[PDB]
């Protein structure tokens, strides 16, 4: 028979995996914990839930799992099923769903010195509060806390994992260059690891892995930012159409309808968090308010254009403001006597028609000057608002120090 | 504790794989009772009724009996259900693979071998949706309980009797029961049913059926879908008062009402079931209002064509003019050339005015027909929906109410 | 340690997990039960199901699981798998979709006196009635009811660990505010046996929803649509877009109804305030469209077909425009004789055209005055309707 | 009686067959394990979550010296069947998978020969994670891999290899996913092209680690774009072509802006559909996405040009003054280069009427000149916008259609992995 | 009773589950396999998954599980857990998403003669090829391929219970009608081992989709849109609502495309009839809008810019109105300057009237040909499949 069987029989004759391997009563088991991220699957904002694939490198020491390789066939290391040896219940405390424990339950590796190393892989779904203020140009400080669910600091002591050689502590999330698919929407700016045991409860101790992830907003830029910019361009264009065309409303209210459609599109993907309003939602609301004000001002322009002297009278202040002052500043400037008296009546009617047309043209001139003023004001305010919003969005750089 | 020795004596020679029949040709009564804790949902997309129910199962076992005088007066012992025989009473008509109960609670045993089990369960039973009067409809579907691994020669399912009368109902708690918010429990009958096609030796010969007559509350559908669509379809009758001119906006209004109805169709298509046996009542109303809108669009096109006719394009016959104007009981020759041109344009304008008057007459004639058609159709459809009520008796052929 | 293995082997030598851990069967196990919340997972109104993350502090005394520490090297506290010792069957009575009882079965702490302390985690999908009347400013009272399922009083009695559930480690939900949280213990007696009380513990939470999200994403577009609905009366009927603006803002509201359906819960228990405001906006748009249909019809009313009645003209010409001070309202040969006849004919034709245009202008003036009056009326109606819908709940909050 | 019970009792009970012990004579030896894959049916490739769901029969083959028996002694029993719960098996695990499956789905019985050869064919349903190259969507091709490792044992204990098939007395390594031609059913949206298989050894990691070697099965799957062409591409292209006809509508009809803005609304609806049917990866803009952005910006430019034309059309002498240079260049170059087609009071009132007629005639001739300017600038705008629009909407989909996977499945390997021409 | 416990203990004292139940290892176990379909759960065409509720009647003979009933008080038939006896490895070969074999593991009936009948329920997610060529009037032929996964011929033989699956307990699915159902037994031989046949059983169901849901939800709005886009040409060009009506029915079709994408399967194997009709309606609307633009431009042709061709006058002034019987269409110095300008305006308006008459004639003939095109297209799309269904 292979001596591995006899070695297992010798080791597990009185072994019990229900008890921590404290050789002396009141001792502690030093457990080193490290993480290896294989593939950051997703970060769902509608649930505030991060789903990832991890390897949980654990290292501890059992005094019972000792043997001399000289007495056997040079067996320096051994592979044991994970259900036979003692195991600390190191779980993810902040898991969103009920999956506290690992998934695969790989075999453990035991050296002859008693050191036990374990690398089980698991799909973990944690929960991180999402800063929804700068969505989608934001960065997320997600957190994965690992600690023994049952054992406290008087029974185990959590440390950091070591490198490929036993010289230094990693103090960060190990990433394998092989077998790592980069997520198409997130960039790992910082991946530190720390211990943040609290002060009010001395029994608490845990190892926390932080993921500073920056989102690449190209999808939302293509599908939401550019159409909103185009609708803003159309809203500015509304004030350049002549009032007699009859398409000012048919353009402005249709731009509003397009904004409504874009908001319907955005309602599926934006986070449900009510703590703050996303900057994309603020930009959409700003565009919608601008389009509504464009509708209001185009209504005012059409009303001024369709006025007539038999329905409205020109006040002094309108004549002073919209004729004399603003157009210079806006570069806008400019028995047969029965038949005889019948011809005289025709001439009188022509005179009255010309006076009526002159007053109507004055009203139309006022409408045109007000339309140009509204065009310039709208262009300035839209450019300033969009520039300020995008300048605030572009300055949301994640901090240099990850607080490790 | 005497329960220790009592359990050790009872379960010392107990085999859970054996029916508790004392002798050959002995049939054990398995009395059933339901308790609907709360009605979770009825998802009509897959036609599944999700309920939360406590199932009381009582039977007799000759093995688990003891003289209470020998022990210290103990007369009621709780045993985990995994260690005892069960009748395997399961819900046959499930939409998922979940047949058994959801908790497997402890089961109480008495001196005389009486055994009382109360497991809770979450059942996603099947529920064939009658979509004839959606959403004002009422659903009649049931939960079927049968012994999965036993026939009528071994077990005898029957409804439990408490005070000498059979409990032929569901018996929801009057106080500790919250309404579903979209369904009202009208009738809750229960009966033992035989297939009468299979033999008594078949396991499917007998069953216990708990019906659930549930009436849907149409409040949400009325507020968010029905009433706005009714208002939109009522708007299209206003089109006959708009003038038949360039700025009339008749066809624009009608086609935009049709577009709103199409958007409402998109909204409705996400809610209605896909049984295809019958057309939903809301779907019938939507098809009716779409057909009415199409007819009104056709009428608007005809009216615009009539009112915009010209002597240069068509000829106004004397028959049509009589029908639509009598049957409504409801160096000097330049001046001569100018005069004759004015006279001929006046004549053409007069004939155009006659065509416009014909258009007004046909508008006033068709408006009443369209209004009557729309109002009668809407009132008939919704009165048919309202008159659809739960029958007075749970079964039309029986005079009992099946109500405690 | 070998001491701990010896202790476990001696403790679990003759232990029976089925048997209730009491000295005498007439007595009962005093189980201290407390609940500590961790995070509010979700709240669903269409199913009235609230999913929470909890830890169940369950403490009791097992007389069989005791030892002398000085006989085992001074060991006082150990950890044991929960599948080896007797476990109370604490069940959520109002469970909806989740597990009725504890299913994870983590290890538990055992002292040398037998004090079993157990802290299993759970995800409770509790069923609590959702009052949707004041949505989204609503205030939900959600309860979780824990009870011993098989046993009753004088066999297994539960008591609250503290008057309130522990929320020290409760992270912020981000959508709800914990106004209050309490836990009560109910005795329920049955007429069959008055000396067998049935014990349960109900933990109730008062959650006030943070309304910023629904205000920004739903209330603001509806308010904007309602404000723009009344604007159409200032648009003159000479422009052909008077109907276009109204029906297009109606189409915009219809499109936003999809967002409303996809965002607000779909319940028929009561109409929420969101639904009331949406229906008010829809009826406001419909009434504005009917009114502007009337205005357009009375704008193109031909003088020949209809003559202007004296009463309406009198009112709309010389009384109403004077009231509105803020508005700028206006208050010898055959050929020779044939040529003469033609000149006379064109003169009288111009006279008739002037008369008809003046009557049409009177109709336009009446339509414009009606437009101004109904613009003011509809703006006031919109403002007071929004105030009447929301200010009651806004005052009730403060 | 049955001899199988005696053989099983001798093999597993008398010899004390330890399930958890690797089958080697000495611990320094290595168990050779041969793997193969048989794709029964590709379930789906959901690009929204970047998940490939597939149904594969995994074939494992190895040796076990403890399962050898003398066939002639035990009444001539050739094949033996044994459940996995009683025989040592290599736990080959799909390392990359978005679901937490990590295992086969059925654990069928393994087959044992008297010489110790053990084979195993457990079916499995796998939900693997592969990134979606959305660059050429919907005419794209995906490269989705299944990466099977052995995390239970290191490379110094077991070694994974591709299973070999003997043809004409020569051993050929199966370097492809086996597909049964008469049993496999082609997917309704995808077609398999190359399906290569490889064994990867990473030299930068030590053999004693668990990540030294792995076996990767690739799938170069081409999406059939017929559905997206019928439902998404052609209606959008027709709407874009309709947008050009706004330049053919005269300004007299009050619908010039309406058709363009409603075309933009339809393109927004198509944009909503495209965003609803695409992932949120930001590696590159999809082909349909960039085409939609280009056509939307071009429609916006068409709307701007129509607004400019309408502004030029309604200009009047009372508001604007036409310059000599503008009307000169327009009406002298553009149609030529585009081939465009009591008595005293009575006589005083008479001459006043004549003067008014002259003034209004000059007014309407100026209006006609403005209308001609609007028409010719509209014609120039059409002759500019229409050809660039049609050329762009042809070029984008021509470049999309020319996207085909390379003939060689890998970048440099000239082997052209296929079942028709095995290696060695 | 104690007799049944004693019988079960005696039967299972020396029983070995991992051993095939034969007297000699050269013999085989004759297993009678039948299928009954409780209900058709779902059919998914985008992935070709048919979910069904299926009860499997598996009968065989175990020579080890036999007893003399008179020795045990006359008991003849007992019930045993399926985890205590040898079980066949029945696997759905074309399984797609569900479990490959039986998971529930209910009890089974055991006779005194050794016969064992086992009736486990299961949920089968079959992967059968779906033809969407004739959607929604399509006919689907879905197969379930049961087989012994590990054992083969001359070790475990599998035979059908009946030539057809049992539908006595079958519930009507509502969306489908079970037109036909049958089962066949296949032997498959391999070149490496030609003396060991591999046995399987394929149950094929021919099902017909009830088309009322898709006719109401999809067909009627498409017909309405086609009728409206055909009727749009009767609207006179004088009103400025022609292009608005055309592009508005275009937008209604565009937003109904949302419903079409939501409802119809997203399968690229072939274009369904729904897709063909939707594409036909789209081309119809596009062409109608294009010629609406053409006739609107030809209505506003000024005589100063364009001149009336002789062939246009000959066609649309003389010949076409003659055959258009249905339509009622007709077949001192200053004053001199004013008269001359009036004459010029009159002749210009007469030429404009000629252009308008040409546009109206084009509109009438186009309305007729478009109504004919709509009718012919609808008939050619649907009547062939309707005739195939009627036969």
């Amino acid at each position: 028979s292979v001596m591995e069987d006899t070695l297992l029989s010798v080791l597990f004759e009185t072994y019990n995996p229900k008890v921590r391997p404290a050789q002396t009563v009141g001792d502690k088991v030093t457990v080193r914990v490290g993480l290896t991220l294989t593939n950051l699957l997703i970060l769902n904002e509608k649930i505030e839930e991060m789903t990832t694939n991890v390897f949980l490198n654990l290292a501890w020491t059992d005094y019972r799992l000792q043997w001399d390789p000289a007495a056997y066939e040079g067996i320096k290391d051994l592979r044991i099923p994970s259900s036979d040896v003692w195991q600390p219940d190191i779980v993810l405390m902040n898991n969103n769903d009920g999956s506290f424990e690992i998934t695969l339950h790989v075999n453990v590796l035991v050296q002859h010195t008693g050191a036990v190393s374990w690398q089980p892989s698991a799909i973990y779904r944690s929960s991180c509060t999402i800063k929804v203020m700068y969505f989608p140009f934001d960065w997320q400080n997600c957190t994965m806390v690992f600690k023994s669910y049952t054992y406290d600091t008087s029974e185990v002591t959590l440390q950091h994992a070591l490198d490929a050689k036993g010289e230094r502590e990693v103090k960060e999330i190990v990433i394998n260059k092989d077998a790592f698919t980069e997520n198409g929407q997130w960039s790992i700016e910082h991946k530190p690891s720390r211990k943040n045991w609290r002060s009010d409860d001395p029994s608490y101790e845990d190892v926390t892995f932080y993921l500073i992830i920056q989102r690449k907003p190209l999808f939302y830029i293509v599908y939401t930012i550019i159409p909103c910019i185009l609708i803003s361009i159309l809203a500015i264009l509304v004030f350049y159409l002549p009032p007699d065309a009859g398409e000012k409303m048919s353009l402005s209210i249709s731009a509003l309808l397009a904004v409504t459609v874009f908001l319907l599109l955005l309602a599926d993907k934006v986070p449900e968090t009510s703590l703050s309003v996303p900057i994309i939602i603020r930009y959409l609301m700003f565009i919608m308010i601008l389009v509504a004000f464009s509708v209001i001002l185009s209504v005012v322009v059409l009303n001024l254009h369709h006025r007539s002297p038999n329905t409205h009278t020109m006040p002094n202040w309108i004549r002073q403001i919209f004729i004399e002052t603003l157009p210079p500043f806006l570069w806008i400037q400019r028995d047969l006597k029965e038949a005889v008296e019948a011809i005289k009546y025709i001439a009188e009617q022509l005179e009255s028609a010309s006076e009526f047309d002159d007053l109507k043209k004055d009203w139309q001139y006022v409408a045109m000057v007000a339309d140009r003023l509204f065009l310039y004001v709208f262009f300035v305010i839209c450019s300033i608002g969009t520039f300020s919003i995008f300048l605030d969005a572009s300055h949301n750089v994640p901090p240099d120090n990850p607080f490790a | 504790n005497e329960e220790g020795r009592l359990i050790e004596k009872l379960l010392g020679d107990y085999d859970k794989r054996i029916i508790p029949a004392k002798t050959l040709d002995h049939i054990i009564d398995v009395t059933l009772k339901l308790t609907l804790t709360n009605l979770i949902s009825l998802n009509e997309k897959e036609e599944a009724l999700t309920t939360n129910v406590w199932i009381e199962i009582q039977w007799n076992d000759y093995r688990l009996s003891w003289n209470t005088s020998e022990y210290e007066g103990i007369d009621l012992v709780r045993i985990p259900s995994e260690l005892l025989w069960l009748p395997d009473v399961v819900l046959e008509n499930n939409v998922d693979g979940q047949f058994e109960v959801a908790y497997y609670a402890n089961v109480l045993v008495y001196n005389d071998g009486s055994m009382y089990w109360l497991p809770p369960a979450i059942y996603r039973s099947t529920c064939p949706i009658a979509v004839t009067y959606f959403p004002f409809d009422w659903q009649n579907c049931s939960l079927v309980f049968r012994s999965q691994t036993y026939n009528a020669h071994e077990v005898n399912l029957q409804l439990s009797a408490e005070e000498g009368e059979a409990v032929e109902w569901i018996h929801i708690d009057p106080e500790d029961f919250t309404e579903n918010g979209e369904w009202t429990i009208r009738h809750r009958p229960a009966k033992k049913n035989y297939n009468w096609q299979l033999t008594k030796d078949d396991t499917d010969f007998q069953e216990i059926i708990f019906f659930l007559i549930i009436q849907r509350k149409p409040l949400f559908y009325i507020i968010n879908i029905i009433a706005p669509c009714v208002l939109i379809s009522s708007l299209v009758v206003l089109v006959y008062f708009l003038p038949a001119q360039a700025g009339g906006q008749k066809c624009t209004l009608s086609i935009s009402v049709l577009l709103a109805q199409t958007i409402f169709l998109f909204l409705i298509a996400q809610k209605v079931p896909e049984t295809s046996l019958n057309v939903p009542l809301i779907g019938k109303y939507l098809i009716f209002v779409m057909f009415v809108s199409m007819l009104i669009v056709m009428n608007c096109v005809i009216v615009l064509n009539v009112s915009l006719r010209t002597p240069n394009t068509h000829s106004l016959s004397e028959k049509i003019k009589h029908l639509f104007l009598g049957f409504l009981p409801k160096c000097v020759e330049a001046c001569n050339f100018i005069a004759k041109s004015t006279k001929e344009q006046n004549d053409s304008g007069s004939e155009n005015e006659n065509w416009v008057l014909i258009g007004k007459v046909i508008d006033k004639a068709c408006f009443w027909i369209a209004l009557l058609l729309f109002s009668i159709g809407t009132l008939a459809i919704f009165l048919t929906g309202h008159f659809n009520q739960v029958p007075e008796f749970p079964f039309p052929g029986d005079p009992r109410k099946y109500v405690p | 340690s070998e001491h701990e293995t010896r202790l476990v082997a001696n403790l679990l030598e003759n232990y029976n997990k089925v048997i209730r851990p009491v000295e005498h069967h007439t007595h009962f196990v005093d189980i201290t039960v407390g609940l500590q919340l961790i995070q509010l997972i979700s709240v669903d109104e269409v199913n009235q199901i609230v999913e929470t993350n909890v830890r169940l502090r369950q403490q009791w005394i097992d007389v069989r699981l005791r030892w002398n520490p000085a006989d085992y090297g001074g060991i006082k506290k150990i950890r044991l798998p929960s599948d080896d010792v007797w476990l109370p069957d604490l069940v959520l009575y109002n469970n909806a979709d989740g597990d009725f009882a504890i299913v994870h079965m983590t290890k538990l702490l055992l002292d040398y006196t037998g004090k079993i302390m157990w802290t299993p985690p759970a995800i409770f999908k509790s069923y609590c009635e959702i009052i949707v009347t004041h949505f989204p400013f609503d205030q939900q009272n959600c309860t979780m009811k824990l009870g011993i399922w098989t046993y009753d009083g004088t066999k297994v009695s539960i008591s609250p660990e503290s008057d309130r559930p522990d929320l020290s480690t409760f992270m912020e939900s981000g959508e709800w505010v914990m106004k209050d949280y309490r836990g009560w213990k109910h005795w329920v007696y049955y007429t069959c046996c008055p000396d067998t009380p049935y014990l349960d513990i109900t933990y109730h939470f008062i959650m006030q929803r943070i309304p910023l999200y629904f205000v920004v994403n739903v209330i603001i577009p509806c308010l904007l649509f309602s404000f723009l609905t009344g604007l159409v009366f200032y648009l003159p009927t000479d422009s052909g877009e008077k109907m276009t603006l109204s029906i297009s803002v109606l189409l915009s509201l219809t499109v936003f109804l999809l967002v409303i359906v996809e965002l607000i819960p779909s319940t028929s228990s009561a109409v929420p305030l969101i639904g009331k405001y949406m229906l008010f906006t829809m009826i406001f748009v419909i009434s504005s469209i009917i009114i502007t249909v009337v205005v357009i019809n009375t704008h193109h009313r031909s003088p020949s077909t209809h003559t202007m009645p004296q009463w309406v003209r009198k009112i709309f010409i010389d009384t109403i425009p004077n009231v509105m001070f803020f508005s700028t309202m206006k208050r010898k040969n055959p050929d020779v004789k044939s040529a003469i006849e033609g000149v006379k004919y064109i003169a009288e034709h111009m006279k008739s055209d002037e008369e008809s245009s003046n009557a049409a202008e009177e109709w336009k003036y009446v339509a414009m005055v009606i437009d101004h009056i109904l613009l003011c009326v509809f703006m006031l109606i919109c403002i007071i309707g929004t105030v009447s819908v929301f200010a009651g709940r806004l005052i009730e909050l403060s | 009686v049955n001899e199988e019970e005696r053989l099983i009792n001798d093999l597993l009970i008398v010899n004390k067959y330890n399930k958890h012990v690797r089958p080697v004579k000495h611990n320094n030896e290595v168990v050779n394990i041969a793997l193969s894959l048989t794709l029964s049916n590709l379930i789906s490739l959901k690009e929204t979550d970047e998940t490939l769901t597939s149904n594969v029969w995994m074939d494992h083959a190895w040796y076990d010296h403890r399962l050898t028996w003398n066939a002639s002694e035990y009444s001539d029993i050739s094949i033996l069947r044994l459940p996995p719960e009683l025989v040592w098996i290599p736990d080959i695990v799909l390392q990359n998978n978005n679901d937490g499956q990590y295992h086969v789905a059925y654990f069928c019985n393994v087959l044992v020969r008297p010489n110790g050869y053990v084979t195993w064919l457990p079916p499995a349903i796998f939900r693997s994670s592969c990134p979606i190259n959305v660059l050429y969507f919907p005419f794209d091709w995906q490269n989705c891999s299944l990466k099977f490792t052995a995390l239970n044992y290191d490379a110094n204990e077991i070694t994974m290899d591709l299973m070999t098939d003997t043809i004409d007395g020569k051993d050929y390594p199966i370097e492809w996913i086996i597909i049964d031609p008469e049993a496999f059913t082609e997917n309704g949206e995808w077609e398999i092209i190359h399906k290569p298989a490889k064994k990867n050894i990473y030299p930068d990691k030590f053999p004693n680690g668990t990540n030294y070697q792995d076996v990767t099965f690739y799938l170069i799957i081409r999406r059939k774009p017929l559905f997206y062409v019928i439902n998404f591409i052609t209606p959008c292209v027709l709407i874009s072509f309709l947008a050009s006809l706004a330049f053919y509508l005269p300004a007299e009809s009050g619908e010039k802006m309406s058709t363009a803005i409603s075309v933009l609304l339809a393109q927004a609806v198509f944009l909503l559909l495209t965003s609803q049917r695409l992932p949120e990866t930001a590696l590159a803009v999809p082909l349909i996405g960039k085409y939609l952005m280009f056509i939307m910006s071009l429609v916006t430019g068409v709307i701007v040009n129509c607004g400019i034309v309408l502004n030029f059309h309604f200009r009047t002498p009372s508001t604007h003054v036409l310059s000599t240079r503008v009307k000169q260049i327009f009406l002298e170059k553009l149609p030529r280069i585009l081939h465009m087609s009591e008595i005293k009071s009575g006589i005083d009132s008479t001459n006043y009427i004549v003067k008014q007629i002259k003034e209004k005639n000059a007014y309407d001739e100026e209006v006609g000149n403005w209308n001609l300017v609007g028409q010719t600038i509209d014609r120039l705008s059409m002759f500019i916008i229409t050809p660039v629009m049609v050329l762009g909407t042809i070029f984008i989909f021509v470049m999309g259609n020319f996207n085909h996977p390379p003939a060689k499945p890998f970048e440099g390997d000239p082997f052209d992995y296929s079942s028709d021409h095995p290696r060695c």
